RNA sequence: CAGAGUGUAGCUUAACACAAAGCACCCAACUUACACUUAGGAGAUUUCAACUUAACUUGACCGCUCUGACCA
């Protein structure tokens, strides 16, 4: 064996659920792009019918010719009015959920626009520390296979994660604080593997408050300073 | 009556000239050179010069290229250079920058064609 | 971000006017 | 029979194993730029430059001129950047550049050019004209004192002398008006020579004008060592060069 | 309809801002890839020193990675109890056949 | 000249890839993936085209070879809706589905994780990403169906 | 077809320097090229390759 | 927190002064797209003091990179 204890951590990430709000400049560009597109486009079928309908209505007033006008039962603006009514009746889902107002950092539903990372609290040496879920490597297993195992060990979890590749995306090497330093057990070496949370969540008993789903900005409050520096390298916030 | 360097018909650009206007455009600057066929630079105008840069909002736009033409034309007349050839590529010749730079030179007095050699 | 490549216009010479609409899916999500 | 190359052959450093992954020119202008650079480098094979290039001496040209002026680069650069910021901040400047209606003031450009890059441009042009080769046998100097020679033509006009601009013998009938910037108590010597005028001897010149021990810039008060003679280029002999050396 | 001078001026200035805004998106995205790549490579080097066999497995390709399917984000999230209208989907795509 | 040291100074065809007048799919090695098809399907043609353009440019920045960029045939679907207090389905909307493919090759085994993460984060709303391994069936699916060959082939069956 | 005037040979204006079916030798300074790719001297002087 | 190395925007053994350069890079138009071309956009000497010279040399001051302490 070797002095360093091989560990395998899992960086399980919930990708953004909804699109991100446009910034002020993006909104200005979006308006200009919409304006340019309208200017350079041809008349749509709806526009032509509205033009034709108005023209025929003037013809009916100025002249007595009718030409059946069966389609004139409904005008193109009358249709627009009906379309708007149905839209105002439908209520859209809330992009800002109750967990955003309650600040429940245990639920997936919060912060739909941003990416979230899983953090589980583990007790080492009679001390509580926040870390990414990890397991200890065992012979007859690939290093990624150890990360695949971390999910199974989680308390009452029903989640299907998609693992990206076999190589680790980071590493954190620490040494015990002189309490149990020994040549046999010098320290540990965690290797992180990224995954995507396809579907699922923790159960009520698993929602005991020993885990949080946190964005990269609010990731420092939990993770220790040295641990935070190595996790903030492969966790993007694009 | 001086010999021009004829030949080089299969390569570009020609050598059959006494003086040529050569324009160098970079990512940040615009430089125009008048050089003899032997390779000696006679006069030059660059936006790198403080004398020109201090009056330019941008040193890389069409205005800078037109300004360089005007400055170079004056320096050409003071050096005695009244004729030169300009050898642009097809895309360079079509560009608005080079068209404005050429107009500046012709308006400034310089003729961008050279008189034919007298052989007899 | 989703806005990286979402700000666009119809890059055609001849095209009829198009209108922005919300497509409500079967689960209630919109696009 | 083969002979090994006498040096590194062209296109040798290119790795031909990874040809598909190597970056290509993709543009005519990028190849031409590299091609022009390659043409200028020295080569161990026969080249056009070898047979047609002027044979410059390997030893550098001796400088016989005034010492370069001392400038504080840090302060100069700071002031220059501040000026550009002010010019770019103006909204009217940006619109004129965007609408391509802006122009530079040529008079101001020449004044600044004369203070800064003027001397080096005059040296470059003087070298091209052969003045250093003929006057000083190849020794060069930077004309760090701008000299303004103008031939009075009529009563209301002047014919300025620059650096190779044509002036007719009729315009140069009388001595020119010479003005330069000089401090008090300094002394100067002004001469006028015709490099090409000499009739009998090819390498000799004609001393048209010599003024010596000029106090400051008061050319009129200098000693007339040689009186002024108007240029007399012979008919059919070509275009001559006349140089004023301060 | 011809645009007013102020409109054409406003559109030109907005696009000038767009060049710089998009330049800074690319930088943020170009510095993120670099950070990820450095972290991965540094971890792999650390994993070769500790255990070469595991490093050999780590650098192999994953047969199960592809097909990799990901839908883009929605505008609004799914509604917990939303009943869609009843209807049918009738494909009307033209079928093109090559004869001769 | 052959005898002279400058022999071969004008050689240039070793610096250019040989040109040969459908295409064999290169299966990836243990450490590099094979030809990969990046499908981009959206109900809006501009979003699919814009993201396909983003993916092509991103691959160029990363020195990932783009074998081909092409569009798949558009699929039109009529959307009928049961009318209120009626048993008749009436046409509601016609939705078209636009697909764009960016075919890449030579992606590394390690770098695949980083590449996939970047191209999913920038995915616009309503655009589906599907990265598949290229197969002959994918290429053949871009060609018109031949009914005459089917009838002649049926006789052999 | 081939070189008529080798390195160092004196040529007069008009003298055909070389004849070639393809561009084996390219025209340089004071060397014209004919319709059939024929290289001829444009000046009196010394041939140089 | 200590000990070393280290210093122009992304790179460069660009920077004599006449000057902070060349390329890479970003937007738009063209292109299915890419590429090319055109027309635009954004940039740096870590900060002071020493022939005032000095992006360059010596010092501090900052940022950076490793080596230890700290570390679950
Ligand atoms: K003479
Ligand atoms: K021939």
């Amino acid at each position: 064996g070797s002095p360093w204890r091989l560990l395998g951590a899992l960086c399980l990430q919930r990708p953004p659920v909804v699109s991100k709000p446009l910034t002020p400049l993006q909104e200005e560009m979006a308006s200009l792009l919409q304006q340019i597109e309208i200017e350079r486009s041809l008349y749509s079928d709806h526009e032509l019918r509205a033009l034709d309908e108005n023209q025929r209505l003037a013809k009916k007033k100025a002249d007595l010719h009718d030409e059946e006008d069966e389609q004139d039962i409904l005008l193109a603006q009358d249709l627009e009015d009906m379309w708007e009514q149905k839209f105002l009746q439908f209520k859209l889902g809330a992009r800002i959920t109750e967990a955003d107002e309650k600040n429940d950092r245990t639920s997936l539903n919060r912060k739909l626009d941003r990416n979230l990372v899983l953090l589980v609290r583990e007790k080492f040496g009679d001390q509580d520390v926040w870390i990414l879920p990890q397991a200890e490597w065992q012979p007859g297993e690939t290093l990624r296979g150890t990360a695949e195992r971390t999910l199974a060990t989680l308390s009452e979890n029903n989640m299907e994660a998609k693992f990206l590749g076999n190589a680790p995306c980071g590493h954190y090497t620490f040494k015990f604080p002189q309490a149990m330093r020994t040549e046999s057990n010098l320290g540990a070496k965690v290797f992180f593997f990224k995954a995507l949370l396809l579907t699922g969540d923790f159960s009520q008993a698993g929602n005991k408050g020993h885990h949080v789903w946190v964005t990269k900005d609010e990731l420092g409050d939990y993770l220790k300073p040295k641990y935070l520096a190595q996790v903030r390298r492969f966790v993007s916030d694009l | 009556v001086a010999r021009k360097e004829r030949g080089w018909r299969t390569v570009f650009p020609s050598r059959e000239f006494w003086h040529r206007l050569r324009v160098i455009r970079t990512q940040h600057h615009v430089e125009a050179l008048v050089e003899h066929q032997n390779g000696k630079v006679v006069v030059s105008a660059s936006t790198r010069e403080w004398a020109i840069k201090k009056h330019l909002y941008s040193t890389r736009n069409v205005v800078a290229c037109e300004s360089i033409g005007r400055v170079l034309a004056q320096r050409c007349l003071e050096a005695g250079i009244n004729f030169m050839v300009y050898q642009p590529t097809p895309w360079e010749a079509a560009s608005d920058s080079m068209k404005r730079l050429q107009s500046a030179m012709t308006e400034g007095g310089v003729v961008l064609r050279e008189p034919q050699r007298i052989y007899e | 971000d989703s806005s990286r490549a979402s700000l666009t216009r119809v890059h055609r010479q001849a095209y009829a006017r198009l209108y922005p609409v919300l497509l409500v899916k079967q689960d209630g999500s919109t696009i | 029979r083969r002979t090994p190359p006498l040096g590194p052959m062209p296109n040798s450093d290119i790795d031909l194993s990874n040809l598909e992954r190597l970056e290509k020119y993709r543009s005519f202008d990028r190849y031409r730029r590299r091609a022009e650079q390659e043409a200028q480098a020295p080569h161990w094979w026969r080249t056009y430059r070898e047979y047609f290039g002027e044979k410059t001496d390997p030893k550098e040209k001796i400088d016989i001129g005034l010492p370069p002026p001392k400038v504080s680069r840090t302060q100069q650069l700071l002031e220059r950047k501040q000026a550009i910021q002010e010019l770019r901040a103006n909204v009217e400047e940006e619109r004129a550049a965007r609408l391509r209606t802006a122009s530079v003031p040529l008079d101001a450009v020449r004044a600044e050019w004369e203070r800064t890059c003027g001397p080096y441009h005059k040296q470059r042009l003087a070298e091209y004209y052969g003045l250093y080769r003929d006057l000083f046998h190849g020794a060069t100097f930077v004309p760090r004192v701008p000299l303004h020679v103008a031939y009075a033509v009529g009563e209301d006009d002047l014919m300025p002398v620059y650096c190779g601009n044509e002036v007719t013998p009729t315009e140069a009938a009388q001595a020119p008006e010479v003005t330069y910037e000089a401090e008090e108590g300094s002394l100067w010597t002004l001469l006028l020579t015709s490099l090409d005028g000499h009739l009998l001897e090819p390498d000799a010149e004609y001393l048209h004008w010599l003024l010596t021990n000029i106090p400051g810039n008061r050319v009129a008060e200098g000693q007339v060592t040689c009186p002024y003679l108007p240029p007399f280029p012979a008919r059919g002999s070509g275009i001559h060069r006349l140089a004023f050396l301060l | 309809v011809e645009l007013t001078f102020e409109e054409t001026e406003r559109r030109a200035l907005l696009l000038k801002k767009w060049s710089l805004y998009k330049q800074q998106e690319r930088k943020m995205e170009r510095d993120t890839i670099r950070a990820m790549l450095e972290a991965q490579q540094e971890a792999l080097e650390e994993l070769q020193l500790e255990s070469p066999k595991l490093h050999a497995e780590a650098i192999k390709r994953d047969p199960n990675l592809f097909p990799f399917e990901k839908e883009g984000p929605h505008y609004t999230p799914p509604i917990p109890n939303y009943q869609p209208p009843e209807g049918r989907y009738n494909d009307i795509t033209k079928v093109y056949t090559q004869v001769e | 000249y052959k005898t002279k040291p400058t022999h071969g100074i004008g050689k240039y065809k070793h610096l250019i890839k040989a040109e040969e007048p459908v295409r064999a799919i290169n299966l990836g090695t243990d450490y590099e993936y094979g030809v990969l098809n990046i499908h981009l399907t959206a109900y809006d043609m501009t979003l699919a085209e814009s993201y396909a353009q983003y993916v092509h440019n991103l691959c160029n920045s990363l020195s990932i070879k783009v074998e081909e960029s092409y569009a798949m045939p558009t699929k039109t679907i009529e959307v009928l809706q049961l009318q209120d207090q009626g048993s008749k389905m009436l046409l509601d909307s016609v939705l078209t589905t636009h697909e764009r493919v960016v075919q890449i090759s030579g992606l590394s085994a390690t770098f695949a994780e980083i590449f996939l993460e970047i191209i999913q984060s920038s995915l616009p709303e309503g655009v589906r990403l599907s990265v598949k391994e290229h197969t002959e069936e994918d290429f053949k699916g871009r060609f018109k169906a031949r009914p005459e060959l089917e009838e002649l082939l049926a006789k052999l069956k | 077809q081939g070189i008529k005037k080798m390195e160092g040979h004196y040529v007069h204006a008009g003298n055909i320097i070389a004849t070639q079916r393809h561009f084996r030798w390219h025209p340089g300074a004071h060397v014209g090229v004919g319709k059939n790719k024929c290289l001829y001297a444009l000046e009196e002087g010394i041939v140089r390759y």
